């Protein structure tokens, strides 16, 4: 095995999660510069420690559904030199995890590379996310 | 004759047989907790993610009382197994496939009709045609 | 010529026919059952003399218009193999008939080889239709 | 100069010229008696089979006043013969064809315009060009 | 240089104009006679001096927009065999002008060559319109 | 760092930076003397043709007081110049330009942003992508 260390948010109803060491820090929705003629996903920029940071919706990017008033957080992640403010509902905790409580039945098929398995906690599912294909899905 | 041993199913007021040879289970389930996965919707039961399909969407008949206690067959395909949420669970019985003929070829979702004791008729699920 | 013998119905305001040795019997519409997921023209399957017989929806399948609160017939006929329950309005009788009388102007193009011809009848227009050719077409 | 008799015919306000040269017959049919074949309407007229045409549907000219009892003009292409109904029989008439230029080069329903006595226009019908 | 005549006319709150040479006749919009089935931007014909002339609608075929209520005048012109009668809001009067007050700045791609420049009068700009190449586009 | 001054300017509450090194003037027009060309709208200035450009309808943004004097600024690109209108002219500034990174990679309309005194966001014009 090994152990693994992810951050479980919930977009609406659903419940997903992604490796810590991608995390730089999850703020508060507070304030978003539209970036106008951009895809559709992508929110706009906010400034943060002094730089330029994207925030995209990511209910949209993966397609599920999701309500406007309670994306109230942005998890701040990154891969290599890309780096993603990706805005959900409610950020729930870390969990400590190992690659046998791995659920790798084929639900559906969906989000694509996207998705790494669920993860059974007392028969509560999370979807694991490669937050990495994520990133490289999103840039070009 | 072709004789086959199934579960008979309702939804609103018609009738579909589910060959026995393909139920793992029957059990009952509660809204409650059905979890959202992707698009589909799943119950785990003893650790097993099982994807749950209502048999009305499945082939779009209207209807609409979606009770907070619903009855569920668990059928199997090879080594991949899935619920299908029904309205009533009319009984086993031991029915006769007759095919439904040649205006029907492309419905994979049924394998065929059987005439029941009063005449009434039921279509024979095709489980591994069912998504 | 030869002596034709053919059963002639209504559609609406429209009257058509078909060779008599391919009806096995007229019975009145009671009770059908939906095939789900099948052709938009089938209504279903009955059950006749203990055998599952699909009945479909004439006026849908040569395109002419139909009210369906007077589909109150099934004409049951048979091609080889194959048999089929035609939903019509009414039967209006047989006709003896001689190819002779037997119109063949080319008033449109829209029923294919399903059309075989006009029959005037007192100068009043049937329209013969191939039920062989209805059938082999619904079929595959 | 090509002169040419013609059928003046209208529809609402519009004038139509028919040449006289494919003119068959002109009858005064009542709905009762049009028939429904397969998309196309037909009278019969001594065991003969015309299919008939409104002008006005052909046109596509606004136009409701659908009257029990309507006047329609025979005409004849090659060896098949069709009806068009119209609204009024204007009269025989002796016209001058003149062409309606190059902006109209696709217009097959028409063959050229005439100007009447009054100095209004008529277009004139091709008869083998209105289906 | 050259000295030009050209009719400079308005096609709501957009002025343009056409080389003098080409017009017979500038008349006021009376009585057009349909043509049915014929393009979306010809009006119909009309009866002029005993012959038939086809009346379009500039607007439509440049693909300005227009006000009905205000097309009040046909312009005549003619080009080789061809005559045609264009269908304007008001003539403003003729202008004499020279290919050096002919501003060919690139302000849009729409009008083709059916655009032969800008002229400027007063700092008040005019379409100069290569009648011709209208004619040819709307023949064949 | 890369260093350039460059107009400051408002659409609503957006603020969008022109870098200085590609205005040519600063005007203030009045609705009265606009004039429609074929598809575009242009002021002529000393002789001089200029297509006007809103800036909220060419970024596509919700906005309607459309007022008869309006500030606007004129834009070269190579050897063409085209005015821009706007809601305010806040001022000319110093910014460091930024890059938007690789999400926006395909935005033309714009060419990095700035951060400006309070912390607040300028996208950088992009004038030889604005149309």
């Amino acid at each position: 095995l090994k152990e693994f260390e992810v951050l479980s948010f919930e977009i609406d109803e659903q419940a997903l999660a992604f490796d810590v060491d991608n995390i730089e820090m999850v703020i508060e929705k507070s304030d978003i510069t539209p970036v106008p003629k951009s895809r559709h996903f992508v929110e706009g920029v906010i400034n943060l420690r002094g730089r330029i940071i994207p925030v995209v919706n990511l209910a949209k990017i993966l397609g599920i559904s999701f309500d406007e008033q309670k994306m109230k957080s942005i998890i701040v992640a990154r891969t290599k030199d890309v780096e993603v403010g990706f805005l959900v509902d409610r950020v729930l905790g870390v969990l400590r995890i190992t690659e046998n409580q791995l659920d790798l039945t084929n639900v559906s098929d969906k989000f694509g590379k996207k998705s790494k398995g669920l993860v059974k906690t007392d028969g509560r599912l999370i979807i694991y996310l490669d937050i990495d294909k994520i990133i490289e899905e999103i840039t070009v | 004759l072709a004789i086959i041993q199934a579960l008979l199913v309702k939804v609103n007021n018609l009738v579909y047989a589910i060959p026995i040879a393909n139920i793992d289970t029957i059990l009952s389930i509660s809204k409650e907790d059905i979890q959202r996965v992707q698009d589909r919707d799943v119950i785990v039961i003893r650790g097993e993610v099982i994807p749950v399909y209502r048999l009305w969407e499945v082939l779009q008949i209207e209807h609409k009382e979606e009770l907070e206690e619903m009855e569920a067959v668990i059928v199997r395909v090879g080594n991949r197994k899935y619920g299908i949420v029904v309205d009533d669970l009319l009984g086993q019985d031991d029915i006769v496939i007759k095919s439904l003929g040649k205006v029907f070829s492309e419905v994979k979702e049924f394998s065929g009709a059987a005439i029941l004791g009063d005449g009434s008729i039921a279509l024979i699920i095709n489980v591994s045609g069912i998504v």
